[PDB]
């Protein structure tokens, strides 16, 4: 059977620049190989078919190449819309898929908007308490959130989900979900949760006080 | 006396303009068979067709092969200039693993192969003039596919038709969808067909599908060139008269090398 | 134009067998090539199989005794089976076409690939999810932006679609990635920013719909 590896596995290249990522087969291939994208919860479309002839709706900033073993694509110009999981597809005798590139479009610095959220009457009558931290478009990806519950530390019993990169903005949002029960909630006052980020220049702590 | 005999054994060069088609057909070089690029737009007074030559490209099938042969032999010359047809609605420029050009994917250099295009294909209906005072001969195929699978695939059509007509001829191809022998992994063939356009007249193409489209016209030139079939070699020398077993001297009467002769050359005469 | 739309379970206990159609609207089924593709779990995408024009059909060797793609004329809709399911079979599977010509080697083409019908492969119980307000406060008011939302915690199996105003408010709405707690059940939380003026007049209605469940629900999500 036929393998494709795809190289690199995460390409990070600012708006403007030139794209380039690669699908080196195993055995000879022909140009038998199509390249397709495939947004956030979305569907793979079909970008180049043939490794060079590009599909209908395709740009000119799509350009394939490659013949046997290599097989090569430019996005030239990425814009932000560009930001999807990249697959190249072999088709003969049987159907072989790629490994996939993930291509991240990279804005300027941008400080994340701190919100947090109390928990709901209705969750505390059930018996958990369920406190939520929002960190609303940010750039870079990288941030911790620090919870605190009356100058206590909160580790494990906190988790998050951070959004795949916005298709037009290039930024993300964070949420930071700190779960106690109903018993250990009410016996603290406290509650806050510490962002730190590279726009951040001081660490952002937003807090509420009762419970 | 009489009878010349005496062959020497080799084709002179001069003074008529010779031309080698090793491993390549003068309808080879008709179509672009990759192994033929090197002859586009070549002219001669005699082409020698070779015993090794050979075709490296699409299956074809030209019924009337001995009529095109003697009318491009005739012309000497293999000027082709291109038109632009107006083949909207379909996609252009289909390739097959069997014409591989650069060790890429490929086809005839000189015709167009017409197939979907948004998985529709319409009636296409183009016309071209010859106003020019030289008559176009115009190159066209039909394709006939393995299964119905591939005449849907490839044409989104349950059956096609491919009528090229004029003011005088006018030729229609029905596709025969059959699975004929295996030549360089394909099953499917295609049937090479002409038509001359006189000044004055126009070509009228109705294919409603499998078509082989023409990228243009070539040109009917008067002249005295022919072909010859023959595998001596040509050396460099003068001699007026050609023979398929070599040049010949024109100083006696009568020639019994062969009924083939090109440019003065003594009649021939038996040899029992 | 030629439409599909998968429709499917949302979870297949193990053993048992997958059926997914995938129904075609504007074009002609028993023309174009069709072909099934799962997506597994941050795994990427796999080859099922493919049914052809000539209704002849090929399946992946890995997959091929438990694999059976069908197509039903008078329908216009394409089934496929996946037999004896396993835990490795919960992908997100997709029917798409193909322009292929088999004979001429003309393999160049997917176009039309299909929507997405997520199969979960387990033994749970499918359970509802709960929609709690995230409310915000005069505190999020910090001279112009706030931020509310809904709190959807606890339900099995994914997805779930979460809309704002029945879809009239969609600018800054951040529907987050759903976790997996140690329960075993999913969680997420979709927020959204509005002018901080605009918080006591415009009301703000999140609709929570979790098909595998036949859930939906719509909660008011207003300051204290
Ligand atoms: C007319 O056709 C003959 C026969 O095809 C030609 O002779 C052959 O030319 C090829 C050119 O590629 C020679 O190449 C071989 O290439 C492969 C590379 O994969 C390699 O395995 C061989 O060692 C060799 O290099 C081939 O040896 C040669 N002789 C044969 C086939 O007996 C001839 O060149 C053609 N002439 C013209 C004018 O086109
Ligand atoms: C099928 O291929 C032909 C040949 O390419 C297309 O016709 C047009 O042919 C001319 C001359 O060969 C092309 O111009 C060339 O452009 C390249 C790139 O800039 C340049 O390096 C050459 O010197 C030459 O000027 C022209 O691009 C080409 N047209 C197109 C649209 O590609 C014919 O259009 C093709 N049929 C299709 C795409 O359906
Ligand atoms: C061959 O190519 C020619 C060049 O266009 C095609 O000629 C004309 O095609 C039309 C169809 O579009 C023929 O049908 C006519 O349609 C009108 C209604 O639109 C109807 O009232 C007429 O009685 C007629 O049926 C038309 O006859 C034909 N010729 C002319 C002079 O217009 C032709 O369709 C192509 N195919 C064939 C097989 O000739």
């Amino acid at each position: 059977e036929i393998v494709l590896t795809q190289s690199p596995a995460t390409l990070s290249l600012s708006p403007g620049e030139r794209a380039t990522l690669s699908c080196r087969a195993s055995q000879s291939v022909s140009t038998d190989l199509a390249w397709y994208q495939q947004k956030p919860g979305q569907a793979p479309r079909l970008l180049i078919y043939d490794a060079i002839s590009r599909a209908s709706g395709i740009p000119d900033r799509f350009s394939g190449s490659g013949s046997g073993t290599d097989f090569t694509l430019t996005i030239s110009s990425l814009e932000p819309e560009d930001f999807a999981v990249y697959y190249c597809q072999h088709r003969s005798t049987w159907v072989t898929f790629g490994g996939g590139t993930k291509v991240e479009i990279k804005r300027t610095v941008a400080a994340p908007s701190v919100f947090i959220f109390p928990p709901s009457d209705e969750q505390l009558k059930s018996g958990t308490a369920s406190v939520v931290c929002l960190l609303n478009n940010f750039y870079p990806r990288e941030a911790k959130v620090q919870w605190k519950v009356d100058n206590a530390l909160q580790s494990g019993n906190s988790q998050e989900s951070v959004t795949e990169q916005d298709s037009k903005d290039s930024t993300y949002s964070l949420s930071s979900t700190l779960t106690l029960s109903k018993a250990d909630y009410e016996k603290h006052k406290v509650y806050a949760c510490e962002v730190t980020h590279q726009g951040l220049s001081s660490p952002v702590t937003k807090s509420f006080n009762r419970g | 006396e009489l009878v010349q005999s005496s062959s020497t054994g080799r084709i002179c060069d001069s003074p008529h303009r010779i031309l080698d088609g090793e491993n390549c057909t003068l309808i080879d070089a008709l179509l672009g068979d990759p192994h033929c690029d090197g002859f586009q737009n070549k002219e001669w007074d005699l082409f020698v067709e070779r015993s090794k030559a050979y075709s490296n490209c699409y299956p074809y099938d030209v019924p009337d092969y001995a009529s095109l042969r003697s009318l491009v032999a005739s012309s000497g010359t293999l000027e082709f200039n291109n038109e632009s047809f107006n083949w909207t609605g379909v996609a252009q420029n289909g390739t097959s693993y069997a014409c591989k050009r650069s060790s890429i994917k490929s086809f005839f250099s000189r015709l167009n192969w017409l197939h979907q295009l948004k998985y529709k294909y319409p009636a296409l209906n183009v016309t071209m003039p010859n106003n020019d005072k030289f008559d176009k001969l115009y190159i066209w195929g039909v394709h006939h596919p393995s299964t119905d699978s591939d005449q849907t695939s490839i044409y989104a059509q349950a059956s096609g038709r491919v009528t090229v007509s004029t003011k005088r001829s006018q030729q229609t191809v029905i596709p025969n969808i059959g699975s004929r022998p295996w030549v360089r992994g394909i099953s499917s063939r295609i049937s090479i067909h002409w038509t001359i356009v006189k000044p004055g007249d126009i070509l009228l193409i109705n294919s409603t599908g499998n078509l082989i489209a023409p990228r243009g016209y070539f040109k009917i030139r008067s002249g005295k060139s022919s072909i010859m079939r023959s595998d001596a070699p040509i050396g460099k020398c003068n001699s007026e008269c050609i023979t398929p077993n070599g040049s010949i001297p024109n100083d006696k009467p009568f020639q019994n090398v062969n009924r083939i002769t090109y440019g003065a050359c003594p009649r021939y005469v038996k040899q029992n | 134009e030629v439409q599909l739309q998968e429709s499917g379970p949302g979870l297949v206990k193990p053993s048992e067998t997958l059926s997914l159609t995938c129904t075609v609207s504007g074009g002609s089924i028993s023309n174009y090539h069709w072909t099934w593709i799962r997506q597994p779990p941050g795994k990427g995408l796999e080859w099922i199989g493919d049914m052809y024009n000539s209704g002849s059909t090929k399946y992946n060797p890995s997959l091929k005794s438990r694999v059976t793609i069908s197509v039903d004329r008078s329908k216009n809709q394409l089934s496929l089976k996946l037999s004896s399911v396993t835990v490795a079979d919960t992908a997100v599977y997709y029917c798409a076409r193909d322009d292929i010509v088999i004979g001429e080697g003309w393999y160049h083409g997917m176009d039309l690939w299909g929507q997405g019908t997520t199969v979960t492969v387990s033994g749970a119980s499918t359970k509802g999810p709960s929609v709690f307000p995230l409310a915000p406060s005069s505190k999020s008011t910090s001279g112009g932006t706030a931020a509310l939302g809904c709190l959807v915690k606890d339900y099995f199996p994914e997805p779930v679609t979460v809309s704002w105003n029945s879809g009239a408010l969609t600018s800054g709405v951040h529907t987050f990635p759903a976790v997996l707690q140690s329960s075993g059940l999913y969680s997420l939380s979709s927020v959204v920013t509005v002018p901080s003026s605009s918080l006591g007049t415009q009301t703000y209605i999140c609709n929570v719909n979790h098909k595998p469940s036949n859930t939906k629900v719509d909660k008011r999500v207003e300051p204290k």
